[PDB]
Parts: structure tokens; C-alpha cells; sequence
């Protein structure tokens, strides 16, 4: 689970393990695409999708997911996570607000990104229906099994950690997480790379003038632009994303049907839609003469339609067609 | 200073324009378009190749009829036989003597070789052409990029930014409907899918190799076989496969006009030289140099010394060069009468240096412009003697 | 749409890392002095201009990009069809692809 | 151009090679942070449609 700097970390720019990268308000399912820092799904080993792995100190804390909260201008609600990713079903937002609970404190992550949700078809609604028809929307599945695309996760670099940095009674005193390899030495000169054990600092004493380092690269991360490098190499770590775009066909939009009225050779349409439908038409004359016009407010229009015909397009309702003779 | 240029299309050969930027030092350019690799629109419309008579063996009732059914089989032809008697290892076997009935059939299927030796019909749109073209430019001196035509495709391949075309010879070599079979290509008039006349070209017509179905017009036409033995008399025209490849015609790489080359690869016709192509290109302008560190040039002195009046860089002329600093001065003349091999030239502190170049015209009166310097290299030229070696270098050919 | 998948910066604590053009598509890249990096302990970098943050950016094609996308063409002509039915005479059918 | 359409043009989907006429420029982190500001258009083809 990686670590980086969110934005507006509830006071101001924290170091959230939940930072927030990579926003994909890109569908439109009413779904976001999110990338946590942080790494939940299964536990540090081996067992269940629905626990809750972040980093808290240089430590994972493989723990339960119990109040997860993605949200934005309202709260949004989860769809699925795997990873160091979430697919949640938000409405728009200017801005995306993560947190969870551990229970001690709130411990949230917030970020700027545009977000909208336009439903595929003519219709400009805000929200997915209940009903309508059913056409070709673009969106993120529920699903793991998933390898459509990889993202590169080779290592992390280093990290901050001053907690080792304590003071040997004169002098300040590095330790080390498990054996992990400290990169160590301090303004003035002493021990100049540091991989070792616990060492000591023979010549400066000022715990804010040395190199507290965790070069701890037994498990990658995701190539953050949150992250400092690692250095050294260009490690492996290849590895997929689950919540790939996918062709669904989202239970979809529909604008009430139109109050088709007869004129000579024009149709007076007496028209009230339930949200912006963009309306169109074609004179299938060569002169194709076509219209656009988005209409939210109910209105009576007019159709110029010609001898051999026009058709007529009340949003993603299916496109009708005349006879005016 | 995005250097426009007219520009003739023909391969194998540098064209060395000049910048002529306002301010800074001008640039040569080496602009030679080492490909002109064409790739029109086109349809696979049908492969074609000879049949193969691949009989199904024939039905023999020893005692009345066996009714034909005309079976889905591409060009099935089948038709039923009395009067038998089939000797079949033991004399014949089928105790009747006239009721002894024979069913041949017969279908058409496209060959093994159908697959692998095959011609092939296109209806060939125009597309777009295309080119490797080379710039060993300025002081970069390398790019090999492959480019289009269409007058607004850039191609950063390099440091150069170039927009070539669209040419105006649209001659497209090939013809609306070609035939193409292995490497030559066939600008020919094939009938159709569907409708092949037997004996004609596409006889068979398969859509392609794997496509089941076809179109056999081979006037497949089975006979009953002789005196009571076992055989199918399949009486049938060779195919306009096997013709078309021992009384056909020519191929396009041998009988194209305006010079091209023929590839079965992407249906490109290459090097066609032929009209002008209105090329454009913006420089980076890192690559200049300011105008006040090239040596200025002037108050020098050109002739020729032994002009050759040819195709071969023979032309030479010396130059009294009168530079005020010393080093390099590229160099061009704006004309067209003169093409010149060198397109940069070193200079000492006003020397001399020849350089090579080719003409057209008896009294070459070509400005030359040594890096913001012109001259007139007028003069006269001799003819070769040795004429009989590849395309030239002059190409500018006028009134003399 | 692009996707400015960022590659995660350098950041040299004291003196300079000067950036190379890598090949990637748009490869933005612009070292960068004058930084303190908080990062989790506070600042870690012990100078304080002499630390150095190299950012690069390239783009890249969206997951999107596969899936949801413009495709531009240029058009020719080419050839028209049509899956005629004739319910000939007394033959009474046929729809067959032309 | 940038933000226009076609900001960026991939010949296909696998090739790896595209243009990306993006504007992106890199500006300098804040007050000593981590991060990476990318000034960059919303794309030509969040635009178009």
C-alpha cells in the first residue's frame, strides 16, 4: 500500500496513504475509475477482497474495510476494489473526496478533478434512470479477472522515516525495520552510504541534519507521480488493471414521447422533454437542410418537411420518419 | 523561414535548395525523395486460379436408375449413365446388361496451388503515395524518414518538420481494374467475380483462398464412359489460369508508363518520376547560424575552367572566393540551369575552390549563391562521348 | 484523450541531476531546484537548494483509447451494395447480397 | 494542436509510437512538496464530444 502526498488531506497537503491519483471521470455509468496510494483487497498474505491494507508508519495495517468512503458533491457509492484500485458509482462533482475509517480518526484523502456524467444517447441527463432503452455506454466492470491493460509497478525509492533517527546518549542513533537497508550519513562526515544494521553516527549529533532512509524494496508500488524514484534500476513489477473500459450497455436514457400534430406539409410538434434532448432531423432531399437544437424547456417547433420525406429523432428514442405529401 | 519549393518528383537524386531566411545565415537543403512508393485504395475483388476436376467417384446401381441430385458443389455437374457393363477387376460385376446404371458427378474446387500460385483482381482506387526520403540536411546531415504526400502530414522524424505534396501528376499507373499474380502485375480488364467465361480469365472465382465458394463457369461437361468400364469422362476447358500465364500480356513493371516499379507487397508502384510535388519545410531553427559568423563572400570571382555539357557532374568551375572570415559557405544556384554535386564549401581566408556541377544549356548563365553572395558562372560547355550508364543528375532540360 | 501517466520524479538532495529528451510520446522533462520535499517526515533532503527535483511527464493512449475513440479516414469511393430481393415471377424469392 | 482534435494521434490502437501535440509543460512543486505539476490541455477529444 503506497504513500503519498494528497492535497487537501482535510486541513491541508497530508501524507494520506489513500492519496488520490489517477480520477477517470471518463465513463458514463455514473462511475469513477479511482487509484488509491493505498493497496486493499486481500490482506498483506493471502485471504479476502473486502479487508483493508494502507500503510500506517514504514507498516502495512491489513485490517477490515468497515467504513470506506469515496465521495464527492454527494456521497458515492462503491462498485468494487482490487488493488490499489476502486470503481465507485459517483454523481458529478467538481472534486473527488476519499476516506475510509479506521476508527481511531476520519483519515481521509481529497483531490480536484472535473467530473460529469453524461448517459450516452441525446439525452443530457445528470443520473441513470430506472428505465428506458438500452444502448452503447462506456464503463468499468465489477470484475478482477481482468488483463486488458497493465500499468508498470516496478519499486519504490526511499522514504522519510525519523523515528529511526534517536540518539545513542550524545549521539544520533539510526536503527532499522528488519534488516532493511538504511541509506545513511549526516551534514558533517561519518558513515557515507549506509547498508546496515542499526548503526550509530560518530560525528554529528542533530537528528535534523541526517539521511533517515528506507530503501525497503521487497514489495514494488505504483509508478506515483507522488513517488521518488528508485534510483537504482528500473525494476519488474509488471502488472494489469482490473477495472478495464468495457463495452456495457447501460440501462439507459429516454425522453418522453413527442405530440406529433399535422399541418401541410409540416409538423407543428408540441414538445416536453424530461431533461436537455438534443433533437435532429434530415430532409432526405439532397438538400439535406438538417437542425440541432438541445431542448430542456418544453416548445412547440415547426418542420419544414418536403415531398418525399423526413425523419425525426426525439433523443435516443428511435429515429422516426414521414410522409408529407 | 518555411522554405516552400516546387520540387520535381523523381527518385534518385539530391535537390539541393537553400534557405533564404531574412537575418540569419542560409541553410542548403538535400532534399532527395529516394522512394515514391504509391499504395492506392483497392479491393480485393477475387482470387482466381486453375480448377481442379476433384471427381467425386461415381455411383454405379447394377439394376435401374439412380435419379442426380444437383448438389450445393461449386459448378456440380452431374448426370446420370444407363447402358453399362463396368469391368472391375473380375470383368464387369453388375449382372444386368442395360440396366446397369452409372452416375457420374463431378465439381469444380479451387487447386492446392490456388492457394500459393493464384492471380488476383483489384478494382485500384487512387490512395497515397508515400517516400523514404532522405535529408542529409544543413549541418545535421541525416534523416531517413518515410513520409506522405498529402499537403498538410508533417513527419518529426529527425529534428525537421516537412510537408510534401500533393503532387499534381496524378497518374496513377495502374488502371481501375488489375490483375496481380505473384510479382507482375496485370492492369487488365478481368470480366468479374461471378460471370468468368470457361476458358477465360476466371474461369474459377473465389472471393479468397479460404472462401468456399465461388463462381466455376469451366462448361464442366461429364460424358458417359466407354464400353462398359469404370471412369469419368470430365471434358472440360484448361483453365484461363493455366492461359493467362502462357498467352498473356505484359507486365506494368515492364510496360508502365512515366517509370515505375511494381512490388506484390503493399500494391505500391514505385519511383514514379513524374510532374512536381509542392514541398514545404520548417527547420528548426536552432540548426541556422547567425548571419555574422559565416564568412561574407563577396567581391569575389567565378568561371568555369571545363564545363561539360552533360548529365554527370563533368561541369567544374573554380571560384576566386574573397571571404572576410574563414569556413564553410553553402552554396547553390537558384537557377536550375546548374546542378551542383557540392553543397557546402570550405574557405581559408579568400581562396579558391572548385566545385562540381552539371547543365543543359551551351552558355551556362546560372547565379550561384555562396552563402549570401551571387555570381554569374557564365561560360560554355562541351559534349560527352560515353553515354550508356543509368538517370542523370541534370534533369533540367529547357530552351538551349 | 491523453493520459499524462506521469513517471515518478527525481529528486537529487544535493546538486543537480540534469534530464535527458527520453523517446516517449511528448517526453516533458524540466529539472528543478530550490525544494525541501516533505515526504512523510517532513523534508528528508538535508541541503536546501541544492535539492533537486527533476519532474517527467510523458503521454500516453488512455485504456480508453482502445475502447472509446475517434478513428479518422480518408475516403475514396469504393463500391455500393445491396441485399435485393426479387419474389421473381412464380419463382417467389430471392435476397441475395449484390 | 494541443486541446484541438487530434491532440493525440496513435496510427492504431497497439502502435506504441503516436503524436502528442499535448502543451504539456512541467512546472516546479510548491513550498517544498512532492508532487508533479502537468499544465496541460484537457484533451481534443474531451473536446469533440
Amino acid at each position: 500500500p503506497y504513500i503519498a502526498d494528497c492535497p487537501n488531506c482535510g486541513h491541508s497537503r497530508c501524507d494520506s496513504p489513500i492519496a488520490i491519483e489517477e480520477v477517470r471521470g471518463d465513463a458514463h455509468a455514473g462511475v469513477i475509475r479511482i487509484q488509491t496510494s493505498a493497496m486493499f483487497g486481500l490482506k498483506t498474505d493471502g485471504v479476502d477482497l473486502a479487508y483493508m491494507s494502507f500503510m500506517n508508519g514504514k507498516t502495512q495495517k491489513s485490517i477490515k474495510i468497515d467504513n470506506l468512503h469515496v465521495r464527492t458533491s454527494a456521497p458515492c457509492s462503491l462498485v468494487s476494489h482490487h488493488g490499489y484500485y476502486i470503481l465507485a458509482q459517483c454523481p458529478p462533482g467538481d472534486t473527488v473526496t476519499v476516506g475510509f475509517h479506521d476508527g481511531p480518526n476520519r483519515h481521509t484523502c481529497t483531490v480536484a478533478h472535473k467530473v460529469e456524467f453524461r448517459p450516452v444517447g441525446r439525452e443530457k441527463y445528470r443520473h441513470p434512470p430506472e428505465h428506458g432503452v438500452e444502448l452503447p455506454c462506456n464503463r468499468y466492470t465489477h470484475k478482477r479477472a481482468d488483463q486488458g491493460h497493465y500499468v508498470e509497478m516496478h519499486q519504490p525509492g526511499l522514504v522519510a522515516d525519523h523515528s529511526l533517527l534517536s540518539i545513542h546518549s550524545a549521539k544520533v542513533k539510526i536503527t532499522v525495520p528488519s534488516g532493511a537497508q538504511v541509506k545513511y550519513y549526516c551534514k558533517c562526515p561519518d558513515v557515507r552510504e549506509g547498508i546496515t544494521s542499526s548503526d550509530h553516527t560518530t560525528t554529528c549529533t542533530d537528528v535534523k541534519q541526517c539521511r533517515a532512509y528506507l530503501i525497503d524494496n521487497k514489495k514494488w508500488v505504483y509508478n506515483s507521480g507522488r513517488l521518488p524514484r528508485g534510483e537504482g534500476d528500473t525494476f519488474k513489477g509488471k502488472l494489469h488493471v482490473p477495472f478495464v473500459p468495457v463495452k456495457a450497455k447501460c440501462i439507459a436514457t429516454l425522453a418522453p414521447e413527442p405530440l406529433v400534430e399535422h399541418k401541410h406539409r409540416t409538423l407543428i410538434l408540441h414538445l416536453h422533454p424530461d431533461h436537455p434532448t438534443l433533437l435532429t432531423t434530415r430532409s432526405l432531399g439532397s438538400d439535406a437542410n438538417p437542425t440541432r437544437q438541445w431542448i430542456e424547456r418544453p416548445t412547440t417547433v415547426n418542420f419544414t418537411v418536403t415531398g418525399e420525406g423526413l425523419e425525426y429523432t426525439w433523443g435516443n428514442h428511435p429515429p422516426k420518419r414521414v410522409w408529407a405529401q | 523561414y518555411e522554405h516552400t519549393a516546387v520540387m520535381p518528383n523523381k527518385v534518385g537524386i539530391p535537390y539541393k535548395a537553400l534557405v533564404e531566411r531574412p537575418g540569419y545565415a542560409p541553410v542548403h537543403l538535400q532534399i532527395q525523395l529516394v522512394n515514391t512508393r504509391i499504395i492506392p485504395s483497392t479491393n480485393l475483388e477475387y482470387i482466381t486460379c486453375k480448377y481442379k476436376t476433384k471427381v467425386p467417384s461415381p455411383v454405379v446401381k447394377c439394376c435401374g436408375a439412380t435419379q442426380c441430385t444437383s448438389k450445393p458443389h461449386p459448378d456440380y455437374q452431374c448426370q446420370v449413365f444407363t447402358g453399362v457393363y463396368p469391368f472391375m477387376w473380375g470383368g464387369a460385376y453388375c449382372f444386368c446388361d442395360t440396366e446397369n446404371t452409372q452416375m457420374s458427378e463431378a465439381y469444380v474446387e479451387r487447386s492446392e496451388e490456388c492457394s500459393i500460385d493464384h492471380a488476383k483482381a483489384y478494382k485500384v482506387h487512387t490512395g497515397t503515395v508515400q517516400a523514404m526520403v532522405n535529408i542529409t540536411y544543413g549541418s545535421v546531415s541525416w534523416r531517413s524518414a518515410d513520409v506522405y504526400v498529402n499537403g498538410e502530414t508533417p513527419a518529426k522524424i529527425g529534428d525537421a518538420k516537412l510537408i510534401i505534396g500533393p503532387l499534381s501528376s496524378a497518374w496513377s499507373p495502374f488502371d481501375n481494374k488489375v490483375v496481380v499474380y505473384g510479382h507482375e502485375v496485370y492492369n487488365y480488364d478481368f470480366p468479374e467475380y461471378g460471370t468468368g467465361k470457361a476458358g477465360s480469365f476466371g474461369d474459377l472465382q473465389s472471393r479468397t483462398s479460404t472462401s468456399n465458394d465461388l463462381y466455376a463457369n469451366t462448361n464442366l461437361k461429364l460424358q458417359r464412359p466407354q464400353a462398359g468400364i469404370v471412369h469419368t469422362p470430365f471434358t472440360q476447358a484448361p483453365s484461363g489460369f493455366e492461359r493467362w500465364k502462357r498467352d498473356k500480356g505484359a507486365p506494368l513493371n515492364d510496360v508502365a508508363p512515366f517509370g515505375c516499379s511494381i512490388a506484390l507487397e503493399p500494391l505500391r508502384a514505385e519511383n514514379c518520376a513524374v510532374g512536381s510535388i509542392p514541398i514545404s519545410i520548417d527547420i528548426p531553427d536552432a540548426a541556422f547560424t547567425r548571419i555574422s559568423e559565416t564568412p561574407t563572400v563577396s567581391d569575389l570571382e567565378c568561371k568555369i575552367t571545363e564545363c561539360t555539357y552533360a548529365s554527370d557532374f563533368g561541369g567544374i568551375a573554380t571560384v576566386a572566393y574573397k571571404s572576410s572570415k574563414a569556413g564553410n559557405c553553402p552554396i547553390h544556384s537558384p537557377s536550375g540551369v546548374a546542378v551542383i554535386k557540392e553543397n557546402d564549401v570550405t574557405l581559408a581566408e579568400s581562396g579558391s575552390f572548385t566545385f562540381h556541377f552539371s547543365t543543359a544549356n551551351i552558355h551556362p548563365a546560372f547565379k550561384l549563391q555562396v552563402c549570401t553572395s551571387a555570381v554569374t558562372c557564365k561560360g560554355d560547355c562541351k559534349p560527352p562521348k560515353d553515354h550508356i550508364v543509368d538517370y542523370p543528375a541534370q534533369h533540367t532540360e529547357s530552351f538551349t
